[PDB]
């Protein structure tokens, strides 16, 4: 248990908020849990969000040679979940949020954290 | 008016942009620099795997019996039993 | 008044430590360098041991293969660089008669070579 | 006729497994994707290199496995960590498929530059979900 | 033999029992002195602890993890030990 | 020298002992450099020098002022601001590229 | 082969012990029979001990309930508090000024190059500038597509060199030369 | 080792276009700019028209990263359409579902 309380004061992160982008539903709301009930024990605020599917959808051609009349129709679901922790600590940034990231899903996971750290004008 | 454009001065001076009033035909210049050419981005110049590496290591490999291709397999065999004849 | 608190600064593994603490050792597991499907589990110190060395065998196996051709592994993907990651040069570089290619030889451990150019 | 990846029916004695069984229309309401690379989302940049390493990854272990893997691979990639998970039989001598395990651990880790990782996952004979 | 258990179970002391045979050597002289003098639960309880998680059992303590039994007259798990030799 | 690095790998040898869990893989993995960097910073190493904010986008240190009201030192300015607005290149290929210029001007 | 540790594993057997880390299912290590895929017409869902639809689930058996509250007992060494800044955004409004925009775009794969992780945008706040009279008139006039009238929040954005610490700087010191530029009388103000 | 000669073609195309790309650069600016003298450009005219023509970025065919087939490629994947769908068919590229609105 190493810690090494160094020097200088808080970065004071405002709305560490995580987007989660994602192919699969049920990935994205077990990750909710997960960060969720780590975030309640952890004594962070966090909130829930749905930001809404895009779908890329694209035309093929489904012969080799001719016959343009009948193609192939492929599509992309694109889902995001946020999931915006407000009025965090520097400390309790790169270990919460270092939690999360190594215990990321795999294809199905995007973890994009916009940080908002508040500091005084110079 | 002329407030307007020499403002417009002081705020090109202040965040780094072109200075003087220029046309669109020379503010190209600084949109080129801006910009990297078409041919040093980092996917165009990395279009292609370079396939040798990957071909001529998987040429060792099979040579040294880790890997069995069966495709090459088929042409060594079909080319036997042609220079059998041919 | 703002108690605003200096950050604790951390090292890259200690997180990963107090996870182990975490995770103390499974009594009914085997060791996590054997695979865990059954046909594949050891069943004695010996075939461990075998199990081991056959391993190890792929091991150095890959190393002389990589090292022996090191053209096909140049190209870094990865950022950061990971040295420990780039195929190792065991072949002198330096042919010309220098200090710099004894160097290079005592470095590589051509105890042949050194003694020859010497 | 759409003829894609569709195992036409025999006479009733051709061995299938659920991958080759289910046909692209249920490529993801009955099946799902092989390779879990993220690339393919909406915002991203390498995936056209993650599907040209994705197809060497099938065919090297292909060729270096010759004749043991039952199915088709998984080739999940979750942060610098591939995986390449299989289902591999029980033919081959233990000691022969740890050493195929090492050879493949540390070439693609030589060749892609990050941890690759091998966990096999030996099946006594090749499943049949239906004969067709 | 508890005490330096104790002693190899403190922080990271358990990195120098080193190499398999010395661990196998080392668990085997733990287990072989567990069923030479203590109560048969606790032996059991050890037996489940140690093996097969900690290392593999060698010939001869089979045969000792048997006298023990005997001992404790408690014949009732010798086919479970003999499944798990099997 | 040789002696005491060879008391540092024997003494790695006489401390290496399996790895026993997923999470020491991950120790080792780190501890090497093939693991990242968790959690990323989205730059880790690309230092730059430490170009730290006026060498690349403020290249009048780099300007060599000719008669400030010619076309050639419109020019300048054009170019200057086009290599301020380059995040892709570095000051070094900012001031080669400034360079060329000059070389070539000159050359004219 | 072998008589698996599945039944030979227990109830009261620690879970977060048997699955340290995440990993693909291996369905032998799993003590349950979970049966996974469209069954056949007189048929049952699929069994565990060979499936490669319960190998492609990204398999969440790593981190179960009791493991994410014991895990962060030891997560828990690493937190200081906020102080009493107060959840009130006004208050926070006025002990600490300004807003920063400064992200991160993690990927997975060989590198972490994304180029727009550069992105740093800043807002601040004239009600919060507090030293700012008609030299405020200059502040607008001098920045054209800013300052939305609703809300009374500047937001300067820089993108233009390659480091997230520089664009940081780049915020500050822009902020700082248009504050000095605004208090700075000019010979022209009064020919408007 | 190359799939045919015309990727080869390109791949030759790409590495001399990427080497040569800065002197272009620089010439070809200084061509759509209004500052020089009208005569003072004819000069770097002959430069980049005498840059060699394979470097020109009007050459670079975005071709097929597996098979060449120019015309038919999407370039997400850099895959043309009867190989993205082999393998979207098959199942090895995640997200692609069949597109049923
Ligand atoms: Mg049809």
């Amino acid at each position: 248990p190493v810690v090494t309380i160094s020097d200088e004061p808080d970065i004071l992160y405002k709305r560490l908020s995580v987007l989660v982008k994602g192919h699969d539903k049920a990935v994205l709301d077990s990750y909710e849990y997960f960060a969720v009930l780590a975030a309640k024990e952890l004594g962070i605020s966090i909130k829930v969000h749905e930001p809404p599917r895009k779908i890329e959808r694209f035309t093929l051609l489904q012969s080799v040679h001719i016959y343009k009349k009948h193609r192939v129709q492929y599509e992309m679901r694109t889902l995001y979940r946020c999931l915006e922790l407000e009025h965090l600590t520097g400390s309790t940034a790169d270990v919460y949020l270092e939690y999360i990231q190594r215990n990321l899903p795999e294809g199905v996971a995007m973890e994009v954290t916009k940080t908002q750290l508040e500091q005084l004008p110079e | 008016s002329e407030y307007a454009f020499r403002m417009s001065r002081l705020s090109a001076r202040l965040f780094g942009e072109v200075t003087r009033p220029t046309n669109s035909k020379s503010m190209k210049v600084v949109k080129l620099f801006s910009e990297l050419p078409l041919a040093k981005k980092k996917e165009t110049y990395d279009w292609y795997p370079n396939h040798h590496t990957y071909a001529e290591l998987m040429q060792t490999l099979r040579f040294l019996g880790l890997y069995r291709d069966e495709h090459q397999d088929f042409m060594d065999e079909q080319k036997r039993l042609k220079k059998l004849r041919g | 008044e703002v108690v605003i608190p200096k950050k604790k600064t951390w090292d890259k593994v200690a997180v990963l430590q107090a996870l182990a603490s975490t995770v103390n050792r499974d009594t009914t597991a085997v060791p996590y360098v054997f695979q865990d499907d059954p046909y594949l589990m050891p069943a004695s110190s010996l075939e461990s041991r075998s199990f081991l060395l056959a391993k190890k065998s792929g091991e150095n196996v890959a190393k002389f293969i990589i090292n022996s051709y090191p053209k096909y592994f140049q190209k870094d993907i990865a950022e950061p660089h990971i040295p420990c990651l780039m195929p190792e040069y065991f072949e002198p570089q330096i042919k010309d008669i220098s200090e710099a290619a004894l160097k290079e030889r005592i470095e590589l451990r051509k105890v042949k070579a050194s003694v020859d150019m010497f | 006729k759409n003829r894609a990846a569709r195992v036409r029916v025999s006479k009733g004695d051709k061995p299938v497994t659920y991958e080759e069984a289910h046909a692209p229309h249920y490529i993801a309401h009955r099946k799902g994707w092989l390779s879990l690379h993220t690339g393919n989302l909406d915002g991203e940049d390498h995936a056209a290199e993650r599907t040209v390493e994705d197809v060497f990854l099938r065919k090297f272990m292909w060729g270096t496995f010759p004749g043991c893997l039952a199915d088709q691979l998984v080739l999940k990639r979750r942060g610098n960590q591939l995986e390449i998970c299989a289902v591999v039989l029980r033919q081959l001598s233990p000691h022969k498929y740890y050493f195929l395990v090492g050879y493949s651990e540390t070439l693609l880790s030589y060749f892609y530059k990050c941890p690759v990782r091998l966990h096999l996952q030996t099946v006594p004979s090749k499943v049949v979900y239906k004969y067709l | 033999a508890y005490q330096v258990h104790g002693l190899l179970k403190t922080g990271d002391n358990w990195k120098f029992i080193g190499p398999d045979q010395h661990r196998n050597f080392y668990y085997s002289k733990f287990f072989d002195l567990i069923c030479l003098m203590e109560q048969i639960d606790v032996t059991l309880k050890w037996y489940e602890d140690l093996i097969p998680s900690a290392y593999f059992p060698h010939s001869q303590t089979m045969i000792h993890l048997l006298q023990a039994l005997d001992v404790a007259n408690r014949l009732e798990v010798i086919p479970k030990i003999w499944k798990d030799s099997k | 020298s040789l002696w005491d690095v060879e008391f540092a790998k024997q003494l790695a040898t006489v401390n290496e002992q399996p790895l026993q869990n997923g999470f020491e893989e991950l120790i080792q993995w780190t501890k090497e450099g093939k693991l990242w960097e968790f959690p990323i910073n989205n730059e880790a190493g690309f230092d730059d020098d430490g170009s730290e904010f006026h060498e690349h986008i403020f290249l009048e240190k780099h300007l060599e002022s000719f008669p400030k009201q010619g076309p050639i030192r419109h020019f300048m300015e054009l170019v200057t601001c086009g290599l301020s607005k380059n995040p892709y290149l570095s000051v070094k290929q900012k001031v080669e590229h400034i360079e060329w210029f000059r070389n070539y001007f000159n050359e004219k | 082969a072998l008589p698996p540790r599945t039944e030979k594993m227990a109830v009261d057997q620690d879970w977060p012990s048997v699955y340290p880390v995440a990993a693909p299912f291996k369905p032998s290590a799993v003590p349950l029979p979970v049966r996974m895929g469209y069954p056949v017409k007189k048929g049952v869902p699929m069994a565990k001990e060979g499936n490669l639809e319960l190998l492609k689930i990204p398999n969440f058996l790593h981190l179960t309930p009791v493991a994410i509250k014991k895990h962060c007992e030891a997560l828990k060494d690493f937190c200081t508090e906020w102080p009493a800044a107060l959840d009130s955004d006004e208050k926070c409004e006025k002990h600490f000024p300004i807003e920063i925009d400064s992200t991160d775009y993690v990927s997975s794969g060989p590198s972490v190059r994304n180029p727009r992780a550069r992105v740093v945008v800043l807002r601040v706040k004239l009600s919060s500038l507090n030293l700012d009279d008609h030299a405020k008139k200059k502040l607008i006039k001098l920045v054209g597509e800013r300052y939305c009238k609703t809300t009374d929040v500047l937001t300067i954005k820089t993108d233009r060199c390659p480091l997230r610490r520089q664009n940081y700087d780049y915020a500050v010191y822009l902020l700082t030369v248009l504050y000095h530029e605004s208090w700075n009388t000019e010979e022209w103000e009064k020919s408007k | 080792h190359y799939v045919d000669w015309r990727m080869w073609r390109d791949v030759k195309r790409r590495k001399m276009a990427y080497e040569y790309a800065d002197e272009r650069l620089r010439i070809n600016s200084l061509r759509k700019n209004t500052i020089l003298p009208k005569i003072l450009q004819d000069v770097a005219d002959e430069e980049i028209a005498a840059l060699p023509r394979d470097s020109c970025p009007v050459r670079i065919r975005n071709r097929c990263v597996m098979t060449s087939r120019p015309r038919g490629v999407k370039r997400r994947w850099r895959l043309s359409r009867i190989v993205f769908r082999h393998l979207a068919d098959h199942g090895q590229l995640s997200g692609i579902q069949r597109a049923t609105w």
